[PDB]
């Protein structure tokens, strides 16, 4: 799901 | 004949990211798992990676362009890509006397052996070794660097990437700018920007190379529990 | 009266593997991230939750009649009862004196404070401290605080079990040793097995009490980020 | 799954 890069873009 | 204000303005930007990703005493390094010479290095290289690929996001957000991509697309580039971009920055603590990355004292001075203490063999090692001989001698300015990075990081060419057109126009925006600065403040740099974009092909390979190591890497739990989530989210290919 | 050779027996084996999973040193813990007083101390505990979930899964399958259950159901019950165990075997550093743990000098003194730079509340700290200092009261030997780890981890009461009528059964055995023991070899300790039973119930309190403020903190990606594989793992809800 | 638990108990 890719929950930490989408956090960490913001 | 000289760059515009626009160019200028990327670079600028692209510098001052730069600067505000990566420090040149690497103090943050204290704080990753003890390095220890099963794969002794995999908990500190492990740390080492993810710190950068965070750092190597800070520095994609603000690449100009990049954030108004996709989320999706960003990700794709990130994921794709994530690995050069580390291979690349740690040039700037490689040290072509000892033909290693020197962080710090003793602990943190990164030889080829280490990399080994960490799932990774030496016929595989040693291209890594060349490709940063190579890029050291090419003797790049911090704008250079910096823009090859950048070119890097938005490379069409990248599974899973949607809008490859407009990923396709940033990067082509990108290296006009290289190619332009390379001409107007790089004496001596007549075939520079040919051996640049050079080194990006390298780094695919490198890439692949990688891959496949850490493939079987992330197959052993007893390994992958070693990783740390981002690592693994990043390598990962649940995308 | 006295004990059989087969209580004997188990006491010998869960007294070894306990020797064999717990330094009374702590030299391992140099290799977690360091300690730091956004949750400064995340990474740190992290790495100690980490390494001690490891620990009491050696403890475990030298806990006889558990390597015989299904791998199903040795999962299920230790993703239930780790953060009990971990509470458990914690113990043995805790010091009335400082109200702390002290695992080594100044970094690995662990205070009620720390935990809070790690996501959790004072007020849910506070249960935990007064559990820790009526079990340290208890004054146990070494083969009640074995046994009380042993009874702790092969409760039939647990989200997941299958047959938990085998694991009642090997439960009771482990009982039955406990109080064997309490009474042929522990004088003033008429009352002393009523009490231990009764800190299995305050466990099941603070292990409520963790999966709410866990919970919380996983959902939280910044946060979770900086936890490991093995943590998201044992204490994840994906079983 | 429990990948790292399967393996940890052998
Ligand atoms: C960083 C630094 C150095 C980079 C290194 C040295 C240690 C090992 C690394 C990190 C290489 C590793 C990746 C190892 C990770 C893992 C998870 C175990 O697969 C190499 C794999 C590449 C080849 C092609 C050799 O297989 C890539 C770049 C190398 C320090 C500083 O410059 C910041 C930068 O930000
Ligand atoms: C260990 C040691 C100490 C245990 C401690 C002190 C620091 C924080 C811990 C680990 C408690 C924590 C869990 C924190 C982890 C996390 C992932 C951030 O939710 C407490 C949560 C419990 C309450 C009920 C307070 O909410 C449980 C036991 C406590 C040292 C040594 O004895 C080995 C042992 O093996």
């Amino acid at each position: 799901k890719h929950k930490i890069l989408h956090r960490l873009l913001q | 004949h000289m760059l515009s204000d626009e160019q200028m303005q990327i670079i600028n930007s692209l510098v001052e990211a730069h600067h505000k990703t990566y420090d040149d005493s690497y103090s943050d390094f204290v704080r990753f798992r003890p390095p220890v010479r099963r794969l002794s290095m995999l908990p500190h290289l492990a740390d080492l990676v993810s710190y950068s690929i965070q750092k190597v996001i800070g520095f994609a957000k603000m690449i100009p362009g990049f954030r108004d991509l996709t989320a999706e697309d960003q990700i794709a580039l990130l994921k794709s890509s994530a690995i050069e971009i580390i291979m690349l920055r740690s040039n700037q603590s490689f040290s072509l006397e000892d033909m290693s990355w020197s962080c710090g004292g003793p602990d943190f001075k990164y030889c080829i052996n280490d990399v080994t203490k960490a799932g990774h063999t030496l016929e595989l090692l040693e291209p890594l070794v060349k490709f940063q001989v190579g890029l050291k001698k090419l003797k790049l300015h911090e704008e250079e660097h910096v823009l090859l990075m950048a070119i890097c990081l938005l490379s069409p060419d990248r599974p899973g990437v949607q809008d490859h057109v407009r990923i396709e126009a940033l990067q082509d925006r990108l290296c006009d700018v290289l190619q332009a600065y390379i001409r107007i403040q790089h004496p001596g740099g007549r075939l520079l920007y040919a051996k640049m974009i050079q080194k990006l092909a390298d780094l695919r390979s490198l890439n692949e190379e990688h891959s496949k190591q850490y493939r079987s890497l992330s197959f052993q739990p007893e390994h992958s529990m070693q990783l740390t989530p981002l690592v693994l989210e990043v390598f990962g290919s649940e995308v």
